[PDB]
């Protein structure tokens, strides 16, 4: 089967990418497993905003990186290739991994 | 072009080499689960060229300020498939064979050449006799056909220094130890 | 004594060329004169392999070998088994038998079929490999992973942008 | 993927497909010339350069044709005519059509 | 920070990538129990001929805009300061406020 | 008008733009000729 | 040529070519594996009549 792994920072993006894919997978091929949403990794970050000292002074900024598997159940010779030429919007790093 | 003579001639296995671009290897036509041809059998791509023009099997090349450059994936030249209509490809036969328009045309070319009927060389190319090539010091001649007991009574008493083959490589052995300029002067 | 010869069937029916052969001696009753027939054996599927399936394993190209003697009685027989063309020899009157002197080292190389062989092979990213099974049979693609430690090339089938990318044996896949 | 005898068809206007019904094959009895349309048939094209558009509309309406190429049956150039008798043959399991 | 010790810095970088693999294999040596004595003290006195600048625990994390040594941070290779800059002018891809 | 392609796109210009004339070109076809007896053993040529 | 029904009808020459690489492949694989002199023999007329 064909794990995907969706990563993006912006998640409506991310959803709009997971739809594509989905969309691409069901023409060709059948029974696509789903867009199962996994914890969003919330990197967060704090850091003092005085160019030199107050140290209570602060920042506290954040990187939310989003990741969507979907499943392929059955790859077809019509449908793995299909994503080859099907590339994915900017700013989300997609990885397919077949079994 | 401009040109006032048609030349014909025999073709040497160099020519046929310098004429090909590639080597035909299988004999497998069409895919069939698409129509993009199978490397590299009788209909190629990488040997005979592009079935689009200018759309490169792999495609990678579509510009009109970028020509002359080949692909790399499919190292198919991204040029005219006119180029299909001309190009050649060789077979490397993996052993000598007689070609029929000058065995059996009657006459006979090799016939009348090595002075020797046609139905010994028929017997020879067909691989159901012996002929003799480098007879040595013993009792056989150089055009002499044998058979298989005579074949045995040459192996037993002489299978040493005599020699003798069969099939094409014994008439390629004929025809390229034959002298001309001896037989010019002898006949 | 019993020597060898060499026979021809339409190739593709061989297997019951073989079966029929047995057939008509065991009919026309004569047991001392035919010792065995050798058919389709050496198999190697493609490259290598240590478990079972696989399968499509061929050699004999259409060639039935026959322990035999000479009557013209035995080669009526032979002849008259169906689907059999003839012998192959220097002559139809007294076919030809093959030889011995190479079956010595035949015989040493049949003991070796399977004691301590199978060579090594290697490969490289360049230019695509081939797939032929599984769902991306009939598509190719590129190497970027090769490990050589759990023998299994990284291939992704050679597409523009990040398609797919996946794992297959090397069997699984053509270079 | 497979054909469409439909009506939806580009390239074409009023003038062409006045003459065909709802669903592509021409009406029992319109006369006809020599050189119009009797069954409109349009074969898959693709999307190769599938930009901004082309990629909403290949998510809008759930088809991937999309433009086709028109392969529409043609009165030969040449005859008149008057269609009298049409007839339509469906392989087993192919949805049939409201004229089928 | 000055000009110069950006400078330092890559030159130390620069060290620390050429003499890698040697570095390792003396360490790896050092280490190595099942190994000769006399082996071992070679290869303690070979690392002390190597260049200072060559080891990878002399170079100091500096921010890539301005050098400055303090208020690193790892995921951004910038100081503090100028990252909060990014942040707000949306240079930063992701980053935004965090409030919860 | 039957055979050589480069010479007919150049006639069809020609005779669009009223310039009856003709650039001759050779028949494709005996190239064909030349690719069917070159194909054998024989090598036919072009001198000059 | 296609005859419009899913099937090539193919020419002739391509038929012939085939038999001429399906009998040369034969050839090659037969004289590198050691087959006795009797059988390459035959294979050898086999390519000469093809």
């Amino acid at each position: 089967r064909i794990r995907i792994r969706l990563k993006a920072f912006d998640h409506r993006l991310i959803d709009q990418a997971t739809a594509e894919i989905v969309e691409t997978a069901k023409r060709t091929g059948a029974q696509v497993r789903g867009p199962i949403p996994l914890p969003t990794r919330k990197e967060r970050f704090t850091v003092l905003i005085s160019p030199h000292v107050n140290k209570d002074a602060r920042d506290q900024y954040e990187i939310r990186t989003h990741l969507r598997l979907v499943d392929i159940v059955e790859p077809t010779e019509k449908t793995v290739d299909a994503l080859m030429r099907l590339d994915l919007a900017a700013g989300v790093d997609v990885q397919i991994s077949l079994g | 072009e401009e040109f006032d003579a048609i030349k014909i001639a025999l073709a040497s296995p160099d020519m046929i080499r310098s004429w090909s671009f590639g080597e035909v290897k299988k004999p497998e036509t069409i895919n069939y689960r698409t129509f993009k041809p199978e490397r590299d059998g009788l209909f190629c791509a990488r040997i005979f060229g592009p079935v689009k023009d200018y759309e490169c099997l792999c495609g990678k090349y579509k510009r009109l300020k970028h020509r002359g450059v080949i692909c790399e994936k499919c190292g198919v030249e991204v040029t005219q498939t006119k180029v299909r209509r001309e190009r050649m490809g060789h077979i490397e036969l993996a052993s000598p064979t007689a070609h029929i328009w000058f065995l059996k045309s009657l006459p006979s070319r090799i016939g009348l050449l090595l002075d020797m009927p046609l139905r010994d060389i028929e017997r020879v190319l067909y691989f159901e006799s012996y002929v003799v090539i480098e007879g040595g010091m013993t009792n056989l001649e150089r055009q002499q056909i044998l058979t298989e007991e005579q074949y045995l009574d040459a192996l037993e008493e002489f299978g040493d220094e005599f020699d003798a083959k069969m099939g094409a490589e014994a008439i390629q052995a004929l025809l390229k130890s034959m002298d001309l300029e001896q037989e010019c002067e002898q006949l | 004594k019993k020597r060898w010869y060499v026979v021809q069937a339409f190739s593709g029916f061989e297997g019951r060329v073989a079966t029929s052969l047995r057939e008509h001696i065991k009919l026309h009753n004569m047991e001392d004169l035919f010792g065995e027939v050798m058919v389709p054996t050496e198999e190697v599927v493609e490259i290598r392999g240590g478990q079972r399936r696989k399968s499509e394993r061929k050699f004999f190209p259409g060639y039935v070998l026959v322990q035999m003697v000479m009557n013209d009685a035995s080669w009526h027989l032979v002849r008259s088994v169906p689907r059999v063309m003839g012998f192959i020899g220097g002559t139809s009157d007294r076919p030809a038998p093959i030889s011995d002197k190479e079956v010595d080292a035949i015989m040493n190389r049949l003991q070796q079929v399977g004691d301590k062989p199978r060579p090594k092979t290697l490969f490289e990213p360049g230019e695509m490999v081939r797939v032929n099974d599984g769902p991306f049979a009939d598509f190719n693609g590129v190497v970027e992973e090769v490990d050589y430690e759990k023998s299994r090339l990284k291939v992704s089938v050679s597409i523009f942008g990040r398609a797919t990318p996946v794992e297959l044996d090397f069997s699984q896949v053509e270079k | 993927g497979p054909e469409e005898i439909t009506a939806d068809i580009p390239n074409v206007g009023e003038a062409a497909l006045s003459k065909l019904d709802e669903s592509g094959i021409v009406y029992i009895g319109a006369e006809v010339t020599g050189g119009d349309i009797l069954v409109g048939k349009v074969t898959p094209k693709g999307e190769t350069q599938l930009t901004p558009e082309e990629k909403l509309l290949r998510a809008i309406f759930g088809e991937k044709a999309s433009d086709v190429k028109d392969s529409s049956l043609r009165v030969p150039n040449g005859v008149s005519g008057t269609v009298i008798d049409v007839q339509v043959f469906t392989r087993d399991g192919v949805e049939k059509d409201k004229r089928a | 920070a000055k000009q110069s010790m950006k400078a330092r810095e890559v030159k130390r970088v620069a060290l620390a990538d050429k003499y890698f693999a040697k570095r390792a294999e003396l360490k790896a040596i050092i280490s190595d129990v099942n190994a000769s004595d006399e082996d071992r003290w070679n290869a303690v006195l070979k690392l002390q001929t190597l260049p200072r600048d060559s080891s990878p625990s002399r170079q100091r994390n500096r921010c890539r805009q301005t050098g400055r040594p303090h208020g690193f941070l790892r995921k951004f290779g910038l100081s503090r300061i100028k990252v909060r800059e990014a942040a707000m002018r949306g240079e930063i891809p992701g980053l935004k406020k965090a409030s919860w | 008008k039957s055979d050589d392609v480069n010479g007919r796109t150049k006639m069809y210009k020609n005779i669009v733009d009223g310039n009856h004339q003709m650039e001759p070109g050779m028949p494709e076809s005996f190239n064909v000729l030349l690719k069917e007896i070159r194909s054998l053993g024989i090598n036919i040529e072009l001198e000059d | 040529v296609p005859l419009d029904g899913g099937r090539f009808a193919t020419s002739d020459l391509n038929d012939l070519y085939r038999r001429v690489i399906n009998r040369n492949n034969r050839l090659k694989r037969l004289l590198d594996l050691a087959a006795p002199d009797i059988i390459v023999r035959n294979e050898k007329r086999m390519l000469q009549e093809a």
